[PDB]
């Protein structure tokens, strides 16, 4: 019973490294795109300044 | 520009068709594996070492797996639309830039109760003991029709001195359309599947008349009862027809999404 | 096949067979320690019953 | 079934970075093009003023 | 032809072969993870039937 | 017969690592070249704007 | 020879002849213990009957 209860607790509590590493890599890639787009986004008012200002 | 929007929609719909076919075949992969495990269990149950109690142990397992086949067929859905339950029917996927350039798709009902998941069964009405050997009358003919619609005449000249179990083996080797087996009492049974035999099988000849045959009992996977050696010997042939129906349907889907593989590329150029 | 970030079916397929391989090893390692193919009714219901009565 | 379902929503909902970046580069070049053409377009009334006044 | 901004057909060819490369890698990644050339009837409709029969 | 039928199914279903890894590295190199050319190809509108502006 | 992983028919050959060797010793060691070639009709049905009559 001890081994089987530990196995069931594993399926509920212990983390899946295969899924979690992919999740964190997906998060790292996603924010890298977000930061990159953020850099280009603030140049829109810069285009307003360079328009005729 | 209207064409460019049309091709853009066409490749989107074709990709959806690939997803539907991939989902149906993905659930179908397990459907094959359940039948193979069921054929495994049927092979073991036909052994004479298994007592009466053991044959029940297979029977509950096979019944559970049969219930699993009904579960996969019914619950497999794509966006709330059931795929393998047979309610999908035929849908035409528009993969063109103009109206009327669609391509049809059909997925048959993959329930264990489907007619294509089995066939008919004919039982010898006379049991032969362990000391019975064929006499001077050996010719046995089977007259039926294949699914293609043409009559097929299959003649077996059994070899004298072979007991019933050897006769069942010989009939299996001679022809691939039917399958022969022997039950508890020594009653030769023939299984004519529903994919390679349409209509009743007319068994005749000197050996056929002596052995005797009754009306064909239509059976499927859901009728598998491995609690008896005749049921397990029969079950091996039923799931052979079921696996044939599943595999022939899978190759229809694979060629279908292969066709999209060339089509999506073609619409790209 | 457009380039993808949010969905990574290549990794999902890769880990799916990782579970299959891991379960195959877990079952095999259990059979080596105990010395029994049939350690549970999972492996063979018929084999377990006939072996238990034998 | 879960994996092919995930692939399907990827095929329709999930964006394509190769096409989107190309499209939004065409967007940026339009911004420089539009700012430049606007700066050159408003000199026509100035030329009219210098003609008579 | 002419220079333009509205179309990027040259980039369209570059991304078109990107799906070809991404698909080509996707099949290979599936084949290495499972260890099977045949995971579906896509790769071989006829080969899948005979392998299942075997 | 079991061994021989197993070997036959290997030649039809089982993958060749020597062939698959070579074909996969071919695909990896293909996409890196395609992404590189795609990156350099999107600059064509940028050349157009620099010609006028 | 495609270097695959799931199929290892080279080891299947090894364990097939290993079982043949295991059969070879088991009958030989049984014959050594009992002191008779024919401990069962498996060995020689002819010898078993004539030895029983003798």
């Amino acid at each position: 019973v001890n081994e089987n209860v530990n196995a069931s607790r594993s399926r509920i509590r212990d983390t899946d490294y295969a899924r979690e590493t992919t999740a964190m890599t997906k998060a790292q890639i996603l924010q890298q795109a977000s930061t990159s787009v953020l850099a280009q986004a603030k140049q829109s008012p810069s285009a307003a300044l360079s328009l005729l200002g | 520009t209207s064409q460019s929007r049309g091709l853009d929609m066409a490749v989107k719909n074709a990709n959806d068709g690939i997803s539907i076919a991939q989902t149906a075949e993905g659930a179908m992969n397990e459907t094959t594996n359940i039948l193979q495990r069921m054929r495994d269990l049927a092979l073991q149950s036909s052994n004479g070492s298994n007592s009466s109690s053991e044959r029940r142990a297979i029977q509950e397992e096979v019944s559970a797996l049969n219930d699993e086949l009904n579960r996969i067929a019914e619950t497999t859905s794509f966006g709330g639309n059931k795929l393998l339950n047979g309610s999908f029917g035929s849908k035409s996927f528009q993969i063109g830039a103009d109206s009327g350039e669609a391509v049809m798709l059909s997925m048959g009902s993959m329930r264990s109760d489907t007619q294509a998941m089995g066939g008919k069964s004919y039982r010898a009405q006379e049991g032969k003991a362990a000391d019975w050997r064929v006499g001077a009358a050996t010719d046995l003919t089977l007259s039926y029709t294949n699914k293609q619609g043409e009559a097929r005449e299959v003649t077996i000249n059994a070899k004298q001195g072979d007991d019933l179990e050897e006769l069942a083996t010989y009939i299996n080797g001679q022809t691939e359309d039917v399958k022969a087996s022997v039950g508890e009492d020594g009653k030769l049974q023939l299984f004519a599947s529903s994919q390679k035999v349409n209509g009743d099988v007319t068994i005749g000849g000197g050996l056929g008349g002596e052995i005797g045959f009754d009306a064909g009992r239509n059976v499927t996977v859901a009728d598998v009862n491995v609690s008896t050696v005749a049921g397990s010997q029969e079950a091996v042939s039923i799931l052979d027809g079921a696996l044939k129906a599943v595999d022939s349907q899978r190759a229809s889907l694979g060629a279908f999404q292969n066709r999209f593989g060339h089509a999506i590329s073609n619409l790209d150029n | 096949m457009a380039i993808n970030v949010n969905t990574n079916v290549s990794a999902m397929t890769a880990q799916r067979y990782l579970n299959g391989a891991a379960d195959g090893m877990q079952k095999s390692m259990e059979r080596l320690s105990s010395g029994y193919k049939i350690n549970s009714a999972r492996d063979d219901a018929a084999g377990l019953q006939i072996s238990n009565r034998l």
